[PDB]
């Protein structure tokens, strides 16, 4: 019933910087044949985990040499020598000595960059859904960094947040920015009661909120 | 006018032209055109890629499956070993010499090659002799009240190694000599010149008696009596279908064995025998290119005849 | 009560992994097919029975033969070694069991007793001491004899089929025997009545042997499924089977601690299983025919295997 | 009898003395009585 | 004393090896057969005929034409034979005596199937010793084989067919049919040709051709 | 060495799940195979392992409902898991164990999402989202697709059949009455659209609905 508690929980790391990820089990673990099994798995968001270090310190074939595996007793550490775009993901330390075997809690490694203002665009309702009897107003908040962001929908100056459907994205590998969904789906008549809609966003890059609106009277 | 006499060698090719050289030195392209050594070497490589496969694979299979490890199979394991000697002492060093035109490893490498080659060939010969003797005693039942067990199989194998060394080793101590014969890429017994220091006359007669007349007489007598017996039995039980079948098959196999043995050895046998009774002679390329090639390839076509047709190796091919 | 399975109980135990046993000996000299074996308590002397009418007593350490007995009859299929090393026994389809004394006359050998009277073939005969012996008869009955008197001092009834094999408890007070009824039966050797019976098998129990603690045994079937039974459970605890080969099991025996259980098949091999987790711990290969019997030394240092190949192999 | 108790005594009897395994002390010619 | 015991052990191992070699050659020279057949089917009568020709288990032994023969008769043995009774693997042939008029045919078919289930007894010569052949021929005139199974040539054809249906080894398995005959002149030569054929077939099979 | 998994994407609650992870590149009798599931957006959980010789070791919680069996000849290992619940919605991974690397799981299965729900396979709906006259006044004009009312996961939305890779924004599906809605986006200048063809590829293999939409003005 050993638990792998991993630290640090989430640590921003610049490109090329070195990072230390150490995990210490709830109990001292050594296999009865004299070995100790700590294995470090890097998992991209939504993918299968990939092994980095087998047998505490040995790199597997194909594992980049920029990963350094070491540690003894209850302390184990993976060190990164050069951080590239492929370093984004979650890192788990795994023990294979005492069953049931357990994974680490995962470390959120993120890539820093210079601040960039979010891109806000609005979309007119699609003609096909208009034919089917629906109309969904779509607003996209693209490439805001860091995660800090606030969502507000305005309908001809009327505050609206009920019925708003939002989704959040992970930090991209190529651009290393956060994006968030803001789509409002409602009935035909409720969409028809108003002629314009306002999409209000709050971000740190500008003290003035970015605003976007579109006209229903134009297709 | 007859052949080229050397100290450490004897080349069966006349020096009256002044062309001949040592077989350890110059590529021998005045013995035969380089197209001839090209096809020769390629054909030798072919026989490498058939002989070493079968003969090594037999041992490997015997290692993997210990079911084949029975007393009766010992003389075939011996045969395989013999032919691998023929593979390395013969085919590999022939590759490394015919690629050049002349024998590279010195007269000491000549002794090593001649020894391991002749040892393999003689082990194969007596492996076939032992198989014939064993099958003769078991089926024909010549000896009154006798058995053939593992004691006899061990004595038989040991006897094949004793006799093989009793033939291959004397040229290493001073009774005949290993020299390049034929196309001068392969070293073998000096059967074609006289040399009182090495007692060639006594060695050839020794060869002729223990390793020719006795083996041919035993194989001919035994298989003749066996065929007579099987024919007589088939004659008497006219209505037994399976017996007529068995008759035909045994006779087929006996005929295969005899023809295999004649193809394998009567080239060398006839050449050596006519050398023996016709001391007044001198032979040319036609004969230096038929028995060493054709006789040596028996290292190929005895594994075919006795391994491939055997249904446990047809099931391995 | 099969409330769980052994693998569930031993879940927190790691496998021993690939067990690698080496060949230490190759006992050659037998002329015909070997059918039985038994270790002496000294782990040095062993007895082998072959159809050539021969019972040979070999010294394991020095690889040399110590005794060689020509039997009366060539149908021997069982042999046992006295714990004190003073006696040997042989027998088979001839319904007669011949017992020889060793430490009375040396060099030569004497047939101290011949047990005749059985109505069924002898499939297994086992010593208890220097004066008692249990024989397996295929008439659905077994027999306990006193060697000095030569009589069926006790008869074992309860099986409904031809008895193939038996094995004594390590303390030699209880023995389990299997017959053609696809059932195994536990017996007290002095009491000889069917206490517990185990059914479910599709064919004859071709193999049976005891666990070193004398609390469990194994069975071999024709469908290549070795089975582990407990004396008190009255039901199987583990099944060790391979589907791809349909040859039956011939003999079983356990390692000294019992972590490892040996069982040979007609597929020319024997499989040794991690008895705790049903894991195929290792494979013993090398016999030139089907395996006929095998055993472990009482001190457990090495295992001996006798097969139809007429050779015994010792593994460490 | 109940199988689980048999399983537990089985496991204890193994783990108490499973040490005769050559994977424990190795395969040495020196202390092996069955050597050449 | 230990060194003396070591040398004595080496010497006794050697002379035991010699004894085992000589015993093995002597035993392999003699040929054993297991005699079988239905109870009182004519096994004893054939035994008397063979004794005339040549001169719970029971043993018989004799010598003829330089070869030593020995047959053992199992007799009473209450066991499931069809399962494992094949432990006599290695015999030159399997001999069975049938009293022809005493038939049972389904039991014989089952026994044949049990023999066929053994791969080397699928390729093993089977000898049938037919006793009471005159009685069989006399009763078969008005009581055909339908007495046991609810024209001569075709009827024997389907008989051989249903015998051979499970047999896939026509080449390596031949039925050697013998009758009871007092005339020794034909008996000796036919015994000789039977043994000649069977040993030649066994040797050719040992040769590994097919 | 490759491990390939195949299984039913949607399974009714309390039924039996049969997952096959056909292995390659190694002898199945000499290596272990693992089972690990990952619920959406959570850390990994351990299920069990079958060892080289056929022995089994499971997670202490899941012996009773998990069954690992294999056919060594076909290089096929089968997971029989009974009494499924909604929490079983996860990407189930088969992971190899190499003894020579001493308990290191070199290779993991690609994973197959298994859904425990009563909803039926519903084909996806596609709508082209081109900016309107009020929304076309930006220096950069955004294009995308909305997928409303599909089931089950996943829909792999590729832009120009995967040839257009710059600026692709796919959003994770959002729970809406057990009907899942995801979105898509591109970042393209006014020169890219409508001058150059951009098509919207919606791939939903469950119903095999494949739609390619050239983006047109509203």
């Amino acid at each position: 019933d050993v638990l792998m508690t991993q630290t640090p929980l989430s640590l921003p790391v610049s490109l090329g910087d070195q990072a230390s990820i150490s995990c210490r089990s709830s109990q001292i673990i050594v296999n009865r044949n004299g070995n100790t099994y700590l294995e470090w798995y890097l998992q991209k968001p939504g993918q299968s985990p990939k092994l980095l270090i087998y047998k505490v310190s040995n790199r597997f074939s194909g594992v980049p040499d920029r990963f350094s595996g070491s540690g003894s007793g209850t302390d184990f550490t993976l060190k990164i020598s050069g951080v590239e775009a492929e370093d984004l993901g979650v890192y788990y330390c795994f023990q294979g000595s005492h069953v049931p075997w357990t994974f680490g809690g995962g470390t959120q490694l993120e890539i820093k960059r210079a601040d960039a203002a979010p891109t806000v665009s609005i979309f007119p309702p699609s003609s096909e859904q208009l034919t089917s009897g629906g109309a969904s107003v779509v607003c996209f908040l693209n490439n805001f960094y860091p995660k800090d962001i606030n969502v507000k929908w305005k309908i001809d100056g009327s505050e609206r947040q009920n019925g708003v459907l939002n989704s959040w994205t992970d930090q991209d590998s190529k651009d290393s920015t956060y994006s968030m969904s803001s789509t409002l789906t409602l009935t035909k008549d409720e969409y028809e009661r108003h002629n314009s809609y306002t999409c209000e966003a709050t971000h740190k890059t500008s003290t003035s909120p970015i605003v976007k609106s579109f006209n229903r009277n134009e297709c | 006018m007859c052949g080229t006499e050397g100290p450490n060698f004897y080349v069966p090719f006349s020096n009256k032209t002044g062309v001949v050289r040592s077989p350890f030195e110059a590529p021998q392209y005045y013995l035969a055109e380089p197209w001839q050594f090209s096809m020769l070497a390629a054909y030798m490589f072919l026989l490498i890629m058939l002989g070493f496969p079968i003969n090594f694979l037999t041992l490997y299979v015997t290692v993997q499956h210990k079911k084949l490890r029975t007393p009766l199979n010992y003389i075939l394991l011996n045969l395989a070993v013999a032919d691998l000697f023929m593979v390395f002492g013969g085919f590999t060093t022939t590759l490394y010499t015919s690629l050049h035109g002349y024998f590279v490893f010195g007269p000491t490498g000549c002794n090593l090659e001649g020894f391991f080659a002749t040892l393999g060939g003689e082990i194969a010969l007596w492996s076939l002799v032992v198989l014939a003797i064993e099958r003769y005693v078991v089926v024909c039942k010549p000896m009154s009240n006798f058995r053939f067990g593992e004691n006899h199989a061990i004595m038989g194998v040991a006897f094949t190694w004793v006799m093989a060394l009793a033939c291959a080793a004397p040229p290493l101590v001073g009774w005949s000599r290993y020299i390049p014969e034929g196309m001068q890429c392969s070293c073998g017994i000096d059967y074609y010149t006289p040399h009182e220091e090495t007692n060639n006359e006594s060695f050839v007669i020794y060869m002729f008696v223990v390793h020719f007349i006795i083996p041919l007489i035993v194989i001919f007598f035994c298989y003749g009596q066996l065929v007579f017996t099987v024919k007589e039995a088939a004659a008497q039980q006219q209505e037994s279908a399976t017996t007529q079948k068995a008759e035909k098959e045994v006779t087929r196999m006996v005929i295969i064995y005899v023809i295999a043995f004649l193809i394998c050895w009567l080239p060398y046998a006839g050449v050596a025998f006519y050398i023996f009774t016709h001391q007044g002679s001198c032979f040319g390329p036609i004969f230096m290119t038929i028995p060493a090639f054709f006789a040596k390839t028996s290292a190929v076509y005895n594994p075919v005849i006795y391994i491939m047709m055997n249904k446990q190796f047809r099931n391995c091919m | 009560c099969a409330d769980a399975t052994l693998s569930q109980i031993t879940n927190n135990i790691d496998p021993v992994g690939r067990i690698q046993m080496r060949t230490r000996r190759t006992l050659r000299g037998h002329l015909a097919k070997i059918y039985a074996m038994h270790w002496g308590t000294d782990s040095r002397l062993l007895v082998s029975a072959s159809q050539d009418g021969k019972l040979i007593i070999w010294d394991s350490y020095t690889t040399n033969k110590v005794h060689a007995i020509p039997l009366r009859s060539s149908w021997v299929m069982t042999c046992a070694y006295a714990p004190s090393g003073n006696y040997v026994a042989c027998g088979g389809l001839d319904n007669i069991c011949s017992i020889y004394n060793l430490k009375t006359r040396e060099g030569n050998v004497r047939v101290s007793r011949e047990l005749a009277g059985h109505t069924g073939y002898l499939s297994c005969c086992r010593f208890l001491d220097d004066n008692q012996i249990v024989t397996s008869s295929g008439d659905t009955t077994c027999a306990l004899w006193d060697i000095e008197t030569g009589q069926q001092t006790t008869t074992f009834t309860g099986h409904t089929g031809d008895v193939m094999s038996l094995s004594l408890a390590p303390d030699t007070r209880l023995f389990v025997s299997g017959a053609c009824d696809a059932s195994a039966k536990l017996w007290d050797v002095r009491e000889g009545m069917c206490r517990q019976t185990f059914t479910g098998h599709e064919s004859d129990i071709n193999a049976i042997c005891f666990f070193p603690n004398g609390n469990a045994f194994a069975t071999g079937s024709d469908d290549a499924t070795c089975r582990l039974f407990d004396l008190r459970a009255d039901q199987e605890l583990m099944t060790y089977s391979h589907d791809n080969i349909i040859c039956g099991i011939t003999s079983v025996s356990f390692s000294k601690s019992g972590r490892l259980l040996l069982a040979g098949y007609d597929d020319f091999n024997c499989n040794v299983w991690d008895a705790l987790k049903a894991d195929r711990a290792g494979v013993l290969a090398g016999h030139d025919n089907r395996v006929s019997c095998l055993g472990v030394t009482d001190d457990g240092m090495a295992v001996a295997t006798g097969s139809w190949d007429s050779f015994l192999k010792i593994w460490n | 009898m109940l199988v689980s108790k048999c399983c537990e005594e089985f496991r204890d009897y193994v783990e108490e003395r499973s040490g005769e395994d050559p994977l424990v002390k190795g395969i040495p010619e020196d202390k092996n009585p069955f050597k050449e | 004393t230990l060194s003396a015991e070591d040398k004595a052990a080496v010497e006794r191992s050697k002379m035991i090896d010699r004894n085992l070699r000589e015993d093995g050659e002597k035993a392999a020279r003699e040929v054993k057969l297991l005699l079988l057949g239905a109870g009182e089917s004519g096994k004893s009568t054939i035994v008397k005929q063979m004794k005339i020709i040549h001169e719970g288990i029971v043993e018989t032994h004799f010598t003829f034409k330089d070869l030593h023969f020995k047959m053992f008769d199992v007799g009473g043995q209450r066991s499931e034979r069809k399962k494992w009774i094949h432990c006599f693997e290695g015999v030159t042939a399997i001999i069975f005596c049938v009293a022809l008029s005493d038939y049972r045919m389904h039991e014989s078919m089952k026994l044949f199937d049990s023999i066929c289930n053994n791969k080397w007894f699928t390729d093993t010569s089977i000898i049938l010793f037919l006793n009471k052949k005159d009685l069989f021929e006399e009763k078969i005139k008005k009581s055909p084989l339908t007495i046991c199974y609810p024209t001569y040539e075709e009827a024997a054809a389907y008989i051989q067919c249903q015998f051979e249906d499970l047999n896939k080894r026509k080449d390596t398995k031949e039925i050697y049919t013998h009758f009871t005959c007092a005339t020794d002149t034909k008996n000796v030569q036919f015994v000789f040709d039977a043994v000649t054929d069977v040993i030649i077939k066994n040797n050719l099979k040992d040769c590994g051709l097919f | 060495v490759q491990l390939k998994e195949s299984g039913p994407g949607l399974v009714a609650p309390s039924q039996s799940l049969s997952i096959t992870c056909t292995v390659s590149g190694f002898s199945l009798t000499n290596y272990g195979v693992h089972w690990v599931r990952q619920p959406p957006g959570k850390g990994l959980e351990w299920l069990g392992i079958i060892w080289a010789g056929g022995g089994t070791s499971y997670d202490s919680a899941l012996m009773s409902r998990l069954s690992i069996s294999k056919d060594n000849s076909k290089s096929q290992v089968f997971l029989k898991m009974n009494s499924l619940q909604s929490t079983d919605t996860a990407m189930y991974y088969c992971a190899s164990e190499n003894y020579s690397y001493d308990r290191g799981f070199a290779y993991w299965g690609q994973g197959t999402l298994v859904t425990v729900s009563a909803a039926k396979t519903t084909p996806p709906s596609v709508y082209p989202l081109a900016p309107g006259s009020a929304a076309q006044t930006n220096s950069m004009v955004t294009l995308g697709c909305l997928v409303k009312g599909y089931f089950p996961e996943p829909v792999t939305v590729t832009w120009n059949s995967g040839s257009l890779s710059s600026g692709v924004h796919t959003f994770p599906a959002v729970l809406q009455s057990d009907l899942y809605t995801l979105s898509s986006s591109v970042t393209v200048p006014s020169s890219t659209w409508p001058s150059e063809t951009v098509t919207c590829n919606v791939a939903h293999p469950a119903s095999s609905t494949k739609v390619d939409k050239k983006i047109v003005p509203r």
